[PDB]
């Protein structure tokens, strides 16, 4: 059973900072890409960003580049995003999203539908 | 949702049926040897890759179908072409012969099921029924007999159709993601499907709801195939891996795979009695798989583009293995 | 969600028994597998 | 075009050298 | 054997006939070219420009998800890639789904062609600040225009940095992984089926001509 | 030509050493013999009188002077002085090839053998690897291909070139190792005009090859007809009509014992203008190729031009031009450096375009992980 449980999220003061947490079971975390998704409320799905399997071409959207952290730990099956300098567009629900298949640099998870291989999601909020 | 203490009542019960396991009883039984098998055929003639090919019930003649709108359905023994049926999407991803034989079904991207009927009086073959309302890409169906025929469609639906009136009969919904393969059992009244979801879910034709859903894949399901019992079926997939599950036990049983395989099943058929398991790959070979010990004991490595299709005769005596490089071999 | 509940109300078998299944009819049907057993070309017609 | 000029030259040159051949038999016996 | 040959024949007559029918038909697959169109997230359109039959294939009645589909799609001659430049954020799902096709495992051996659309409707979102540029790109205001290629006359020194942009932003992608027969063939377009199709038939010849220089080694 | 001409003198002009013993009295009567030794034809001379016998005109070593004065001398009863010779020999010498020509004689013999080991150990090791390139590309699955069967039957027209031409080397020289057997005269010529042909079959046949590839770039697509009944009547009908005409004007105009040898220049050029033609066409296609492959490099690549725009075009003028040797009688170098390219073209084409293509490379490996 692929299911990749999330934590962290939750309300934070602009500027601020937080960490989420994808924790990932049910597969050989090790050889897959990872990306995060994230979803503005009422906008679709955005690609914000991945990693690859030990993790050598890291790259991010250019709204959060800079201020976005993305770490992997292959050994405890565990995806790490640190929010940085948040702003008030950051606030979304954020989905951990593994990629169709194994030992390959393509993916395609940015869709609408039920992607089968994307996590329940955790909300962020921004406070005044 | 409320739905932990449901969560966790069926991972209890896989864990209390898990005892003596199918690679603890078969380690007493002996091996089957290296197969030697060889290409006794080469049907080629095809233009486009072919995609897709059904073997017949006479296990004389075969269909196959290829992205360039043709439907050739061969005779192996002889090595001639019957008939080529001109298409008219030229995107068709699947075939299937109607086991009494008077009717060939083929249908693609073009959202759309063609029965062709080949039993014409007058020689010019032609279409016998256009089936349609499904929305996504077609991906496999199969006949029942002459009047019924269950597909399967990339909008996470597969349907049971009537020919004579075109109407979806009942519609199998649950799935999530396109759903690729289709593989009826010997009796016809259960089938199984295999989905974008890691997830093999069995089906009842006269029901349309989910029986049981087997999960222990990790990636998109490409192809299924029963067992000859009809109490189990293989399930190949993106994983480079395949799993014999089983519909008594509800849980997986073997897992074929092997270290050196970074190729995701395409193809997967057992043979007659089910002591074989052959499963066609991406790295342009055909890996047998001795389905009672999970030791790879065969390659049938004839194909320099990888395999599409993997038909298994009614009568075990051949295996046809098409590939996208428009030629179409016949083992044995 | 009620495919969810119609699996879990049918009946689990042990896999012992199960296993044992698919092994006494991959062997009560091991000679008449003309691929298992190799097949004398007289009889064969992809010959 | 040179292997056409080569042994039609490497055929005329081993034609006259057999008249130094058949001239050795006509003055020494 | 006589009672089995005549039989045999009526099949070998048949045999005759289909083959006689299949080189008919080879000579006009092989001399058509396929293409195909989709966008930025009718199923047959057929036309064609200097006795050259193409066959632009149009999908958009399937999903979304296209991992399993876009695998029958790899003996095209070219996919004709059409972007939304205009932006939410259109242009960085534009941008992975190209990362996608490029890097394919069946997919890295066609090429694709890119069409810019939008084009005038960008002059206008440089200015109105609605879905800005620079408010999903930031590097684009440091960056200025690449080299003195000549862009189109009557236009902004603003809009013709905007434009280019986005076309090196794809050729970071292409130029990055090269490893078999795909080329990237950016053009700047404003609307389609109007003066295109000689863009489309211009660009479809060099993979043709690419295709049997490989064939004899010579490239 | 010259044994020609001096076997059928020798009867001509040696008629008149039998018209020499009409007018002469019998000479035993204390006057010097009339011996039949073919060479010396003195008269009657009085006894003890070196008679200065003059040289006849039917040696060909006397064009630029065709006169000597030698004392020939002879005994009692016609005693001439003979040692290891059976025959009474005369006294004259003076009448032999040149001093100056001599350096000509006995010394050029390995200048052309150092030419003749040269080509005949580049022709075996063309067919060396041509026959395997049969087996190879012609006798594995690639054969169905209408690029592969141009460069199949090219091969094969390499074959034909080489394996005529080994044979005429060793049947030139074992005829050459009483006139010669009429059983070696027909069948020199009947494997000179299968040498003849094949020459121009592959020459004519590397025109298949430039015209293919012209075409296959100057279309827009793939082709629909593979045109390859006009490229197999274009390439092996196309010397029928010149090596055939050859022949019977060789035949019966200016037939010799061997028709290697070229004489008359009328019937040469029409063996040139099959090979002249397939070049001057085969270097406007290569022209053209090269304009096309530099503007397909100086665009849409992340370029290292300056390698592969002639690392490819060394790959090409095996497949096309030698024209280069021919702008630069022959020298002794120059053809060395000219016959060392004809003889091993045929093993280049070899190399290429069936070993180094990865479409073979990636299918040997496949075949070998097998086997």
């Amino acid at each position: 059973q692929v299911q990749l449980q999330e934590s962290g999220g939750g309300l934070v003061q602009p500027g601020g900072s937080l960490r989420l947490s994808c924790a990932a079971s049910g597969f050989t975390f090790s050889n897959y890409k990872m990306n995060w998704v994230r979803q503005a409320p009422g906008k679709g799905l955005e690609w914000v960003s991945d990693i690859s399997q030990s993790g050598a071409s890291i790259s991010y959207t250019g709204s959060v580049k800079g201020r976005f952290t993305i770490s992997r730990d292959n050994a405890k099956n565990t995806l790490y995003l640190q929010m940085n300098s948040l702003k008030p567009e950051d606030t979304a629900v954020y989905y951990c999203a593994r990629c169709p298949a194994p030992f390959t640099r393509d993916c395609f998870d940015v869709t609408s539908t039920t992607y089968a291989y994307r996590g329940q999601g955790t909300q962020v909020t921004v406070s005044s | 949702q409320e739905a932990e203490q449901l969560k966790n009542q069926i991972r209890d019960a896989r864990k209390a049926c898990a005892d003596a396991t199918l690679s603890q009883i078969t380690n007493n039984i002996d091996p089957v040897g290296r197969i030697q098998m060889r290409t006794r055929r080469t049907l080629r003639g095809h233009l486009a890759k072919i995609y897709a090919m059904h073997w017949g019930t006479d296990s004389r003649l075969l269909v196959s179908a290829s992205q360039d709108g043709k439907l050739i359905i061969w005779d192996s023994y002889t090595t001639n072409k019957v008939h080529a049926i001109p298409l008219r999407s030229s995107w068709v991803m699947t075939c299937a012969y109607a086991p009494s034989g008077n009717y060939v079904a083929c249908g693609g991207l073009d959202n759309i099921c063609s029965i062709y009927n080949l039993k014409t009086r007058e020689g010019n073959v032609r279409v016998s029924r256009e089936l349609a309302g499904h929305t996504g890409y077609l991906s496999c169906c199969r006949f029942l007999d002459d009047n019924q025929i269950v597909t399967s469609s990339g909008d996470t639906t597969c349907a049971l159709w009537d020919i004579e009136t075109g109407q979806q009969t009942t519609t199998f919904t649950g799935h999530t993601g396109d759903v690729m393969s289709l593989s009826l059992a010997p009796d016809t009244r259960l089938f199984v499907s295999g989905a974008c979801d890691a997830s093999a879910k069995l089906w009842d034709v006269r029901e349309g709801m989910c029986r049981q859903t087997f999960t222990g894949h990790e990636s998109d399901i490409n192809a299924i195939c029963f067992f000859p019992n009809g109490n189990a079926f293989a399930t190949g997939s993106d994983d480079a891996t395949c799993r014999l599950f089983d519909l008594r036990a509800d849980q997986e049983l073997m897992t074929y795979s092997h270290d050196n395989i970074i190729c995701g099943i395409t193809s997967v058929s057992f043979s007659k009695s089910g002591r074989l398991l052959l499963a066609g790959y991406d790295d342009f070979n055909c890996n047998v798989w001795d389905a009672l010990k999970a030791d790879r004991a065969g390659v049938l490595a004839g194909h320099d583009n990888r395999v599409s299709c993997l038909g298994v005769t009614d009568d075990g005596m051949a295996v046809a293995t098409g590939s996208w490089d428009s030629f179409l071999k016949i083992w044995n | 969600v009620e495919q969810l509940k119609m699996e879990a109300n049918i009946d689990r078998i042990k896999v012992s028994k199960a296993a044992a299944d698919l092994m006494a009819y991959c062997e009560a049907h091991a000679k008449e597998d003309p691929l298992l057993t190799p097949v004398p070309a007289s009889e064969n017609p992809f010959r | 075009h040179s292997q056409g000029t080569f042994t039609s030259d490497y055929s005329k040159y081993l034609d006259e050298q057999a008249a130094k051949e058949f001239i050795a038999w006509l003055m020494n016996t | 054997t006589e009672d089995q040959r005549n039989e045999e024949k009526a099949q070998r007559e048949a045999n005759k006939k289909i083959e006689k029918q299949l080189q008919k038909d080879k000579q006009v697959y092989r001399a058509t070219h396929r293409l195909l169109l989709l966008g930025a997230g009718i199923f047959e359109t057929k036309f064609q420009v200097d006795k050259v039959n193409f066959h632009m294939f149009d999908v958009g009645a399937q999903r979304d998800e296209r991992r399993k589909w876009i695998q029958c799609f790899n003996d095209v001659t070219a996919i004709i890639f059409v972007v939304a430049s205009s932006s939410t954020n259109r242009l960085q799902a534009a941008l992975k789904l190209f990362d996608s096709i490029w890097n394919n495992k069946w997919l890295r051996d066609t090429s694709v062609i890119l069409f810019l659309n939008k084009q005038d409707l960008l002059a206008e979102k440089v200015l109105a600040g609605k879905s800005k540029i620079e408010d999903y790109f930031p590097e684009f205001a440091r960056y200025t225009t690449p080299e003195d290629a000549t862009p189109e006359p009557g236009e902004d020194p603003r809009v013709t940095r905007a434009k280019y942009f986005i076309r090196d932003e794809f050729l970071r992608i292409s130029t990055a992984s090269g490893d078999g027969r795909h080329y990237c063939y950016p053009h700047f377009t404003c609307a389609v089926d109007t003066e295109n199709i000689r863009r489309v038939f211009n660009d479809c010849r060099d993979i043709i001509q690419r295709m049997h220089l490989r064939q004899y080694e010579l490239l | 030509q010259v044994m020609d001409f001096l076997f059928e003198k020798w009867k001509l002009y040696g008629d008149q050493c039998h018209h020499n013993l009409s007018l002469l009295p019998p000479p035993t009567e204390l006057v010097c013999n009339r011996t039949f030794d073919k060479y010396s034809c003195w008269p009657d001379t009085p006894a003890n009188t070196t008679a200065n016998i003059s040289c006849p005109w039917y040696l060909p070593w006397h064009h630029k002077v065709q006169h000597r004065f030698v004392f020939k001398r002879c005994g009692p009863d016609g005693q001439w002085v003979r040692g290891p010779r059976g025959q009474p020999w005369r006294d004259a010498s003076q009448c032999q090839m040149d001093g100056e020509e001599i350096e000509v004689q006995k010394e050029v013999a390995k200048m052309y053998s150092s030419f003749q080991v040269m080509y005949t150990v580049g022709y075996s090791l063309s067919l060396g690897a041509l026959l395997l390139a049969l087996a190879i590309l012609g006798g594995l699955s690639k054969l169905h291909c209408t690029r592969n069967a141009i460069h199949a039957n090219l091969f094969a027209s390499f074959v034909l070139k080489a394996s005529s031409v080994l044979v005429i080397d060793g049947l030139l020289r074992t005829r050459y190792s009483t006139w010669l057997s009429d059983g070696a005269v027909a069948g020199c010529r009947v494997a000179a005009v299968f040498m003849q042909y094949g020459i121009v079959a592959n020459y004519c046949w590397l025109l298949v090859e430039g015209l293919y590839l012209h075409n296959l770039l100057g279309l827009a697509t793939l082709p629909e007809r593979s045109f390859f009944s006009l490229y197999l009547g274009i390439g092996w009908g196309a010397p029928m009509l010149f090596v055939v005409p050859w022949a019977v004007v060789k035949c019966l105009f200016e037939n010799v014992q061997c028709w290697t040898s070229n004489d008359n220049m009328g019937f040469w050029w029409i063996l040139r203008f099959p090979v002249f033609l397939a070049i001057l066409i085969n270097f406007f296609i290569f022209v053209r190729i090269v304009q096309l492959l530099v503007a397909k490099l100086r665009a849409r690549q992340m370029h290292y031009k300056f390698r592969l725009a002639k690392s490819t075009l060394t790959l090409i003028p095996l497949l096309g031009v030698h024209e280069v040797v021919f702008a630069f009688t022959l020298r002794s170098a120059k053809l060395f450096f000219d016959l060392f390219l004809s003889s091993f073209q045929g093993l280049l084409v070899a190399v290429l375009y069936c070993f180094l293509n990865k479409e073979v490379q990636s299918e040997l490996r496949r075949r070998w992980h097998r086997w």
